[PDB]
């Protein structure tokens, strides 16, 4: 029923492997693109009539 | 075109120019914005306000002089201009008003009219000097928490909490000798002012040095400033450039040269050789622009100033200007570099040789603090024509190609992208 089982874990394997890292190199990558934007301040300073 | 300076007791500087109609006579001191604190911020400009009052400019006036200074980041001068005669009565009344008025001009009813009238003067600065107050900006966040990011009119808060134990603490401080040049200029002899000097003695103060701090450092960051009540968006945008006496002052300054400046509403402008006006005067991306290489004993700043109407194309503006200066690393070309050396030779001359010696005090006591000695305009030229293609190139390559930058703005900046599209034009994609 399922002739490819040894062959396809084999594929798994790789796969994961690839995509579990370029998931948690993505997050990095993301956080330092958002660096400025994140930690931004602002101030208020009423305008006079 | 000569550079005389000699040392007894006090460093006497003098650059004597025949013809000239008039003399000018004064102190020159190594300290300026960047050597303030940012809750006394403010106590130099204080200083040449009250050095510039109604009763000090009086009593001069009636003597025929003339009173100038002016305060900066690293420097400070108090300058009298008279006739080639009264060469001397100038040293009398400098004397006179950092000796003997050192506590006269200090009154509790001259202080008080002073200050009133800085304050209505460095409001008013931040009300309409659009311009300046961006570049003033542009200090500020470019080297935080450091000296150069002291605004030399000082703020509005640290003056009017100023009091004369301030200017006395400061004075005591910085007005000494050990820092300090008497700068001499128009026509008299260096051996001339040199006698004069050297007859009457007193040190006042000697041995004393001002007080030290940490080193200026550049940080990459923007300071946005959203009003969209002005008619037109200011905006000011630099890399840590060159700081005086680095062997590639000349290669920086150059390197402004090529891009310069322009005013989109003189016929003349639209017409230089600058590759950059072929992309922004299609859409008119702005009503000008000006590039330049500022430099100090610390460090500098590199970039161009730009105002603008166009308030829904500013990212071209920003987007065309930040690819030109990619060239300089890349493609910049020998007519290019050949068209800058001789504007900058022009403007260079422009500024070291006018018709008023008290540009040439400030000039020649500025230099003489900081390197010990006044580079010849001749000398210059010859450091400006040996620049090539490569010098500029490897400059570029390490002081524009991917570097951090520093952004400041005022007026309708909606348009302005963000701090990291604006920052990733400092380079481009390639195999």
């Amino acid at each position: 029923a399922e002739p490819e089982h040894d062959e396809r874990k084999r594929l798994g394997l790789k796969t994961v492997i690839i995509l579990s890292s370029l998931y948690l190199l993505s997050i990095w990558v993301k956080k330092f693109k958002w660096a400025g934007i994140k930690t931004r301040k602002f101030v208020f300073n009423p305008p006079k009539p | 075109a000569e550079v005389t300076q000699l040392s007894n007791g006090i460093v006497v500087a003098t650059e004597h120019n025949p013809s000239a109609h008039t003399a000018s006579v004064g102190v020159v001191f190594g300290s300026g914005a960047a050597n303030e604190n940012p809750y006394n911020n403010g106590v130099s400009n204080l200083w040449k306000n009250i050095f510039l009052s109604k009763e000090n400019s009086a009593v001069a006036a009636k003597e025929g002089l003339a009173l100038s200074s002016n305060i900066s980041r690293d420097f400070q001068s108090y300058i009298v201009s008279s006739l080639p005669g009264s060469t001397d009565k100038s040293l009398d009344f400098l004397n006179q008003s950092f000796i003997q008025q050192k506590a006269n001009l200090l009154s509790s009813s001259n202080f008080e009219a002073t200050k009133k009238s800085v304050l209505k003067q460095v409001q008013d600065f931040e009300d309409n000097d659009h311009p300046n107050r961006v570049l003033e900006h542009l200090h500020s966040t470019a080297f935080q928490n450091t000296p150069l990011s002291l605004p030399t009119r000082g703020t509005l808060e640290s003056l009017e909490n100023l009091v004369v134990a301030d200017l006395e603490s400061f004075a005591n401080n910085h007005f000494l000798n050990s820092n300090a040049v008497v700068v001499g200029t128009g026509n008299i002899k260096h051996e001339d002012l040199v006698n004069s000097i050297e007859s009457k003695n007193l040190s006042l103060q000697t041995g004393t040095k001002p007080v030290l701090k940490k080193k200026a450092a550049f940080l990459g960051s923007e300071v946005r400033l959203r009003d969209d009540t002005l008619p037109k968006a200011w905006i000011s945008l630099a890399v840590e450039g060159e700081p005086v006496n680095s062997p590639n002052y000349f290669v920086a300054k150059l390197a402004a040269q090529i891009f310069g400046s322009y005013n989109a509403f003189e016929p003349a402008s639209r017409l230089q050789g600058i590759k950059l006006l072929d992309n922004i005067q299609e859409y008119q991306l702005c009503d000008n622009f000006n590039h330049f290489s500022l430099s100090y004993k610390d460090s500098g700043l590199w970039g161009f100033s730009t105002a603008t109407r166009n308030v829904t194309m500013i990212d071209d503006l920003i987007h065309f200007t930040l690819k030109q200066w990619n060239r300089l690393t890349i493609s910049v070309t020998d007519t290019e570099v050949e068209r800058a050396k001789s504007l900058l030779k022009l403007q260079l001359g422009q500024l070291y040789e006018s018709g008023n010696p008290v540009n040439d005090a400030n000039l020649l006591g500025a230099e003489v603090l900081i390197k010990g000695s006044k580079l010849s305009l001749g000398e210059a030229f010859k450091k400006i024509d040996a620049i090539t293609v490569k010098d500029v190139k490897a400059w570029a390559g390490k002081r524009l190609w991917d570097q951090d930058i520093a952004i400041a703005g005022t007026g309708q900046i909606e348009g302005l992208l963000d701090y990291m599209r604006i920052r990733s034009d400092m380079s481009m994609m390639r195999w």
